[PDB]
């Protein structure tokens, strides 16, 4: 089914296949009505235009609410397998089989075009009811098939005789390809083919004289191979329109990003383009660009990325230079270059001002904090602080925003969570973001919906309620990840959770080998801290504490200056408490623990107070004053069982007191 | 299929990374272990892959094509590309640059140039430089900065030229001078330049100031090592360089002291062990290969008899590199370093060999009892020294059967036959370990293993019959021992103190029995030295609390170093600092050992002004009704669509109604 | 409230406008023929002009839009905060009884199997609530695409000079969403009052 | 090479633009074509707060004019005006006086800038 | 693209609170006449991208009457000093 691929502005052999089916359905002489599902799979890919930006937008509208079958490749083998599935589909498939055998010439092709335009197609419904004398079904221009057939008819009167000669040469080439297939052998004889074929071949006006040499003109042109064939220019094996090719690739990249498809067939045909279709169809370059990221190729990806932005910018009359730089900046952020992306992005702001268009700045401003969210350590380098943006976007407008406010409030929530603000304000801010996301469609905006789940699981896990976290955890999508943050980030993140499980299960050999991978991999900041935190916990288990104690405080010191992450400042703090008291010297931690107790009492996070409570009771039991620790734990025993992951530490202390 | 490359980068010790080449010279993958990092594809043939530095302190991976070089910044920055005057045969890395060899001949006529075929470049943008040679393909070059020997072999002559290359920076960049020469064996016949170079193998080894070069040829089983000692006086001599005269004593060529030197499969350098140790692979059958260890400088060799059949391939080198064990924890490293600093290199290298053997036997014996951790290496450490000190039991004894595998090894026999080393070195090891235990006693975060040492050291004393004072120093209540009294920091510190009933006593540290500068002692026991100096300065009769900040600053003591002390030493100094928390208000430098932010911030402001750097603004932690759901959404949708100065004015002027009246 | 005020009045309006006038099974085949071919029978033109007309069409959109946009509000602003609060209280409910099972050390114990059932059941509802909220989001997308086309068909039948503003070329998969709406609104399962949400569950 | 230097200069990569211009200088076949690069190269050092280093390049660009029997080109006019201004801050008025006189054949603003500088240094001479 | 107003909730609150130059592409330039093609309406500009089929369809529609419109104006037969453009002009006046 493979062959050279070429873009054609004329009647592809695929287009006539739909034309064959619509003729049978409208003729109503055979009583054969094509199922509505068959038409919706064939014509719909041909419908014009879907559009797809490289990045900055993921499946904003491309996602179909109802799952759709993949578009069908232009091979007679693939089209039949659609009709063939039905028990009576052999009747429908044979109808197409007979017609494709009936059309042995270009004049016959013209017969089909003339029949549809004069009788079948109808200008408007007002003449439909006055055409009750028609023995065939009639179609309106504005209908689904009507607008399709009008374009096909327009696409037929547009070319010269050179256009029609190429029509018939390829179809016979297209037809004879299916002849050398196993499926054709199963349909070698079907008696119904002769019946349907003879229905249209009648009224030939000659059967004695012209048909002897009518055969001669075709056979001589065809490759009988008795002698050397008549020499002709190389002809493409498959012809596809721009719109049909757009639907296959868009489905392929979406399917690759996250009824069976043919990845092998689509990729081979797309590799045989004549280098002029790629200019008329720039999206072929990016199809390599997504593939290039998969194997993590640096030089290959950049040439494809640059190539896609040279062809797209000129075709679109609007200025798109202000979009190319940030996307390249996005690509730079994907390979953890970070600093190189900053210089590239900076020049994007200057070009946007020259255009003097307001709508693009919001796209620029949204990209700002998305990059800072992945890499919070660069918040100082920007010319605008993160708090400035939130104040601008909150009062941005009252109309024509839709998703801007949904974006605006989530960034405030991350900063408030990092700033260890009061839990009353964090819940209210998160409420603002949850209400605006779910108000509109959450399915189309898959990216923010996943980010809601990630925050809410993180927010409630921080509160200490795993029961709530578990419900939302089943909705967080895996391996989906997000744009501008690598491509193997999902694999690494899944690996971190395995390592944490291995520490609990005392698989010290596994974690030790993984820590070797940590020091020479390029990791996102959120991934850095976890492995940075993982290294601290592993060293505590081993028993060596001089290195870990000198190591943990440098982390927290740079966890307060480089990034003002309070949550990770707290989480790092308690291991040092655990390191001290495990070494039979926890009194040094008494000044440190109390500063956090009254500090977190004002905040009101119950998980924070109780964890400090366990460390306080544990301090008091290693000094020789376990009497009052029992009294203190007894009054608060009711409120400390509400948190599941501390019960194991809580229950274990109970047998010690006994 | 992918092929691994042996040496890629000069990183004065090694780098964690791998390079994969495709079946043809068209792809380079910087995979770490199994994750495909930056991948580069090229139409031309790829010669080599880099990651070297370029004298500007970069961390860049460089790939050289036939006539074009790509320099991709990995640590920071983008990518660069440079051209070359002519075609390049091969490229060899050296410290801060690359050496490029011209393509000699291609077709089949064979013609080549000899006047100048080598190019030196430091960084991509700067122009190239020319080599300098004074009284010929470069087979190998000293890529590592530490080693300084280059080997040259000229084809027809079949002789080697050993030089002493020294790097010249800010055109002649490198200079070479001949020292000696070696004649290849007649049986060695070399016939595609890389394929000719492929058969011959060379390695770079270094210990202290001695260097050895390993020349190996598998088809003819030819193996020799050329050694030189880098004497600072001889090398710096002007006649030595230009004239090339070299004393004959320094130059020496010798073979390996192995059982079957003619049956060696292949050898590699131990990446994990920085010293002279070299991997040796030997085979006795087509399905079994025995691996052993040998040291070039000291004739000590390690009997290991490790069997590995499928690991002999090149692409499987890292696993083989991970085959032999080294202590990967943080405790026995200092013990091994102390042994190294107090024992001869031969005893040292034999000790790692015996410890590795003992480590392997215990891993085989221990069937994953509970976890396996620091106790593993400590048991290896303790049992190796015990066997060294305990007389060998009779063959019928049960203890003989359990540790038979260590007894028959040649090194353990030799390490027990040598009467001199057992006579004097072992007390030194015990004293060094006792000082290590004492050093741990000052770090409270590590009492556990502290106590551990105690047990073994007790055994050591029980083995040696030292005076009961040493043995009783551990209870709550035939070599010659040099020290009659155990040296203790705490005893000496109480000695250097006011109102000290005990008389004056010195700590008699090991800086004199190590015969090495105090710099080496500093990196092993910093806490002991820090505390000794600090209480040497504080208890002076002319001491004031003001200078304590300068002493702490000069002694590199930080907040963490202060919070880790087993009471005692800790108690006065906080209070001393506490005293400084009251009367100190004049900004007298080095405020960071304090915990007051205002003084350190003003000092940072002043230092910026004096220099003419982080003006970290303090975020106002502002803090009440919670209201309802509907009100919050209405408020945000509503907001969707001088005051402080006036407040200051109400505070700038007060106590009267003059301002309102005048307005 | 939603079953009585939002769900039932919308479905009864659909049933009265469709089943008592034209019928369900018959209506579905003609619209697909109308969608694909534009064939309007004499009876169908009566249904568009007399049964539906302009007056009910605006009511249909108004009844339909409130049937979805108000439905999404009550699931997120009531069910989601409430579902969190029940699970919050049950966990505190479980902790307190467990504590006096230890603090008192009383011989008789009260089984905790009753609390866990509520905990798992409460967890089930919240997961089940979120499935509906996403599903109603898709329903909103299908709802709008149907009436924007149905607006075109209705006015053309009553005007004969209507200028079609909307174009099918805007969306590629416009056909699938349009047909999928018919199956949901016109089917045996659709006839049931639980067509909007699974009220019985 | 000169164009590459401009792109680096315009993107805030002053450390790289320095090395780029030095390579361009060597490739130039005639010295006179290096007059334009020298003045811009001196400016980049001025942005790299080290005024002493840029003096040596200011010597070369000015000295090319003498080696070319008085080329008197525009980009050397700015060289003499800047060089004389700095020499006033150095306190050497005599060494600055001749620089103003030699550049007295430039633009309308160039001649007046040197003329007033000539009067200032003559008074302190 | 709900514009914050297609949301019923926030739309409800607001009521209560109240109380393009074109540049040619490379394919646009044609071979025969150095004048580039100028699209007639914004419908032929697909999201700023010129539809090659649609533009070439208009080109065929333009050239088609041009063959029939050949004889108008300049062409003059022998024996008749008046062209057929005003043959139909006076013919139009004849009946009217």
């Amino acid at each position: 089914k493979y062959g050279p691929l070429g873009i054609t502005n004329f009647i592809t052999p695929y287009d006539l296949c739909i034309l064959i089916l619509i003729h049978a359905h409208c003729s109503q002489d055979n009583g054969i009505s094509v199922p509505t599902a068959v038409f919706l799979r064939l014509i719909s890919p041909t419908r014009p235009s879907l559009e797809w930006n490289p990045l900055l937008k993921d499946n904003s509208n491309l996602r179909s609410s109802s799952i759709v079958p993949p578009p069908v490749l232009p091979i007679l083998d693939n089209i039949i397998r659609i009709l063939l599935d039905d028990k009576d589909g052999n009747k429908i498939a044979l109808t197409l089989m007979g017609y494709l055998e009936a059309i042995n010439g270009l004049d016959s092709i013209n017969r089909l075009m003339m029949d549809l335009e004069k009788n079948c197609l109808v200008n408007n419904y007002r003449s439909m009811k006055m055409r009750t004398t028609s023995t065939r079904r009639q179609m309106t221009r504005a209908s689904f098939l009507g607008t399709f057939l009008s374009t096909c008819i327009r696409k037929y009167q547009i070319g010269d005789f050179e256009m029609r000669e190429t029509i018939w040469i390829n179809l016979q080439n297209f037809k004879t390809v299916f002849k050398h297939t196993p499926l054709w052998l199963r349909f070698k004889d079907n008696v119904h083919i002769q019946k349907v074929k003879n229905c249209l071949l009648a009224n030939d006006e000659i059967s004695v004289e012209d048909q002897q040499m009518v055969e001669f003109f075709q056979h001589f042109n065809n490759g009988n191979d008795a002698d050397s064939k008549t020499m002709n220019e190389e002809n493409y094996g498959t012809l596809i329109s721009i719109q049909h090719l757009q639907s296959i690739v868009n489905r392929q990249i979406v399917n690759w990003l996250d009824y069976e498809e043919q990845s092998g067939l689509v990729f081979d045909l797309l590799d045989t383009l004549s280098l002029n279709d790629a200019t008329k169809f720039p999206l072929i370059f990016i199809l390599k660009y997504l593939e290039a990221i998969k194997e993590n190729s640096y030089q290959t990806a950049l040439d494809s990325l640059h190539n896609y932005f040279d062809y797209k910018s000129t075709g679109n009359s609007q200025n798109y230079f202000h979009i190319s730089l940030l996307s390249l900046a996005t690509f730079h952020s994907s390979f953890n270059e970070c600093d190189a992306a900053i210089n590239s992005f900076e020049e994007a702001t200057r070009i946007a001002r020259e255009n003097k268009d307001m709508e693009t700045l919001n796209l620029i401003m949204i990209w700002i904090i998305n990059f800072i969210e992945v890499h919070p350590e660069y918040a100082n380098r920007f010319y605008i602080t993160v708090e400035q943006i939130i104040k601008y976007l909150k009062n941005s407008s009252d109309v024509e925003d839709a998703n801007i406010f949904s974006n605006a409030y989530k960034f405030e929530t991350l900063l408030s969570m990092v700033k260890e603000s009061k839990t009353a304000e964090v819940s209210s801010s998160l409420l603002k973001f949850m209400a605006i996301t779910l108000q509109n469609v959450p399915s189309q905006n898959f990216d923010l919906f996943q980010s809601l789940v990630s925050y809410e699981v993180k927010f409630w896990k921080e509160l200490g309620y795993e029961s709530i976290s578990d419900v939302y955890e089943k909705f967080l999508s895996k391996t989906s990840s997000s744009s501008l943050r690598n491509y193997d980030s999902s694999i690494i993140n899944q690996d971190i959770k395995v390592a944490f499980k291995a520490l609990e299960e005392d698989d010290f050999l596994k974690v030790k080998q993984y820590l070797l991978k940590s020091e020479s991999l390029e990791l996102d900041y959120d991934q850095k801290i976890n492995l940075k935190y993982l290294r601290v916990k592993y060293l505590v288990k081993i028993g060596d504490y001089d290195l870990s104690m000198r190591l943990i405080n440098q982390y927290v010191k740079e966890c307060c200056e480089e990034v003002a992450d309070s949550n990770w400042r707290f989480k790092f703090e308690i291991e040092s408490i655990n390191v001290l008291l495990l070494s039979d010297v926890g009194i040094r931690s008494l000044p440190k623990i109390i500063k956090l107790i009254d500090e977190y009492k004002e905040i009101g996070n119950p998980l924070r107070c109780v964890i400090l409570l366990l460390k306080l009771c544990e301090v008091l039991i290693q000094v020789g004053k376990s009497m009052e620790a029992e009294c203190l734990i007894s009054c608060n025993l009711s409120t400390i069982l509400e948190f599941p992951f501390v019960r194991k530490k809580t229950d274990e202390l109970l047998e010690s007191l006994s | 299929e992918w092929q691994l490359q042996i040496n890629i980068t000069n990183k004065i010790g090694g780098i964690n990374g791998d390079i994969w080449l495709s079946r043809d010279g068209r792809s380079v993958k910087w995979c770490i272990e199994d994750q495909c990092l930056r991948q580069f594809t090229y139409n031309q043939k790829i010669i080599k892959a880099g990651y070297i530095d370029f004298e500007k302190t970069p961390d860049c991976f460089v790939v050289v094509l036939s006539d074009i070089a790509h320099v991709y910044m990995l640590k920071n920055g983008g990518s660069t590309t440079v051209c070359f005057p002519f075609q390049i045969g091969n490229a060899f890395w050296y410290a801060n640059g690359v050496i490029l060899e011209r393509e000699t001949s291609a077709s089949k006529p064979i013609e080549f140039d000899l006047k100048h075929k080598y190019i030196t470049l430091t960084d991509p943008m700067a122009p190239f430089g020319l080599i300098s040679i004074t009284n010929f393909q470069l087979v190998l070059f000293p890529s590592d900065k530490d080693k300084c020997i280059a080997v040259f072999l000229d084809r027809n002559s079949k002789v080697l030229r050993f030089y002493y290359s020294r790097i010249l920076s800010s055109s002649k960049d490198i200079v070479l001078t001949e020292i000696s020469s070696l004649k290849l064996p007649d049986d060695i016949i070399f016939t595609r330049l890389s394929s000719i170079l492929s058969k011959l193998k060379f390695l770079s080894l270094r210990f202290e100031r001695r260097e050895g070069l390993l020349i190996f040829h598998e088809p003819t089983h030819f193996c020799k090592i050329w050694l030189i000692d880098l004497l600072p006086d001889v090398l710096d001599s002007i006649p030595f360089k230009i004239y090339g005269n070299s004393p004959q004593n320094m130059i020496r060529l010798e073979n390996l002291k192995l059982k079957e030197p003619s049956r060696i499969q292949a050898m590699y350098i131990h990446e994990l062990l920085e010293s002279c140790l070299i991997l040796v692979s030997e085979g006795q059958n087509k399905e079994e290969y025995k691996a052993c260890l040998y040291d070039p400088f000291v004739k000590i060799t390690s009997p290991s008899k490790n069997i590995s059949e499928e690991l002999t391939k090149q692409n499987s080198l890292p696993s083989l590199q991970k085959l032999f064990p080294y202590p990967e924890t943080s405790f026995t490293k200092l013990c091994f370093e102390a042994v190294k600093y107090i024992t001869s290199p031969a005893f040292n290298i034999s000790f790692i060999f015996l410890w590795q053997s003992a480590y392997s036997i215990l891993l085989s014996r221990a069937n994953d009892d509970v976890v396996g951790g620091l106790k593993m290496e400590h048991d290896a450490f303790s049992l190796v020294l015990s066997l060294l000190i305990l007389p060998i039991p009779s063959s019928s004894a049960q203890e003989y059967q359990e540790y038979k595998e260590i007894y028959e090894r040649d090194l353990f026999q030799h390490l027990k036959q040598d009467s001199e080393i057992t006579s004097s070195v072992l007390p030194r090891i015990v004293i060094g370990l006792h000082l290590i235990r004492e050093e741990y006693s000052l770090n409270v975060l590590c009492r556990n293993e502290h106590a551990l040492l105690g047990q073994f050291l007790r055994f050591a004393t029980a083995a040696m019959g030292w005076p009961d004072l040493w043995q009783s120093y551990y209870v709550p209540k035939t070599f010659f021992h040099p020290l009659d009294e155990p040296p203790s920091i705490t005893k000496s510190l109480y000695s250097i103190t006011e109102n000290s009933s005990i008389p004056l006593c010195p700590f008699i540290s090991f800086s004199r029995l190590v015969a090495t500068d105090t710099q080496v002692e500093l990196r092993i026991t910093p806490r002991s030295f820090k505390i000794l100096g600090l209480y040497e300065l504080v208890h002076s009769p002319n001491f004031l609390p003001d200078y304590v900040l300068g002493i702490l600053s000069s002694f590199k003591v930080d907040k963490d170093e202060l919070q880790t002390y087993p009471l005692g030493i800790l108690v006065p100094l906080q209070n001393i600092l506490k005293i400084l928390e009251d009367k100190l208000s004049e900004v007298r430098d080095n405020l960071e050992l304090l915990d007051r932010a205002d003084l350190q911030r003003c000092s940072a402001i002043i230092n910026s002004i004096r220099s003419d750097c982080k003006v970290p603004l303090a975020k106002n932690r502002s803090s009440k009704k919670p209201s309802d759901i509907y009100s919050i959404l209405s408020e945000i949708v509503k907001s969707a669509s001088g005051r402080s100065l006036k407040l200051n004015a109400g505070l700038i002027f007060s106590e009267d109604k003059r301002f309102t009246h005048v307005v | 409230f939603i079953n009585r005020e939002l769900a039932t009045p919308y479905l009864d309006f659909v049933k009265r406008l469709c089943d008592e006038a034209y019928g369900y099974g018959k209506l579905k085949s003609e619209l697909e023929a109308l969608f694909l071919l534009g064939e309007i029978s004499c009876d169908l033109e009566d249904w568009l002009c007399n049964s539906v007309g302009e007056k009910n069409f605006k009511r249909w959109k108004y009844l339909g839009c409130e049937a979805y946009q108000k439905t999404v509000q009550i699931l997120t602003l009531i069910f989601v905060p409430a579902c969190e609060r029940i699970i919050i209280y049950v966990e505190k409910l479980r902790a307190i009884l467990q504590a006096f099972s230890i603090q008192n050390k009383l011989s008789y114990t009260s089984d905790l199997t009753a609390v866990e059932v509520l905990l798992k059941s409460s967890q089930k509802l919240l997961t089940m609530t979120l499935n509906s909220i996403i599903g109603l989001g898709r329903d909103e997308t299908l709802f709008e695409k149907f009436f924007i086309w149905f607006n075109d068909r209705l006015h053309e039948a009553l005007d004969e000079d209507y200028k079609l503003k909307f174009q099918f070329e805007d969306d590629l998969y416009f056909g699938y969403d349009l047909l999928s709406y018919f199956d949901r609104i016109l089917s045996k399962k659709g006839t049931e009052p639980s067509s909007i949400i699974d009220v019985k569950l | 090479w000169q164009v590459l230097g401009e792109c680096y200069s315009k993107t805030g990569n002053k450390v790289e633009a320095i090395k780029c211009y030095k390579r361009s200088i060597k490739a130039s076949q005639t010295v006179d074509q290096n007059t334009s690069i020298y003045y811009r190269l001196a400016q980049l050092y001025e942005e790299l707060e080290d005024l002493q280093e840029c003096k040596k390049f200011m010597m070369k660009c000015v000295d090319v004019e003498e080696l070319l029997e008085g080329i008197v080109t525009d980009e050397t006019v700015k060289a003499r005006l800047w060089l004389a201004i700095f020499e006033i801050k150095a306190g050497n008025y005599q060494l600055a006086y001749d620089y103003a006189m030699g550049v007295s054949s430039g633009t309308s603003q160039e001649i007046e800038e040197a003329r007033m500088l000539a009067r200032e240094c003559r008074r302190h001479m | 693209a709900r514009a914050l107003r297609d949301i019923s909730l926030f739309n409800d609150i607001r009521k209560d609170q109240n109380s393009v130059k074109y540049i040619p592409s490379l394919s646009a330039y044609n071979v025969f006449n150095e004048f580039p093609y100028y699209p007639t309406s914004a419908s032929q500009l697909l999201d700023g991208k010129l539809d090659e089929f649609l533009m070439l369809s208009e080109q065929y529609k333009s050239r088609l009457p041009k063959i029939r419109k050949l004889g108008w104006n300049r062409f003059k037969p022998i024996g008749i000093n008046k062209t057929m453009y005003e043959l139909e002009m006076l013919r139009s006046r004849a009946r009217a």
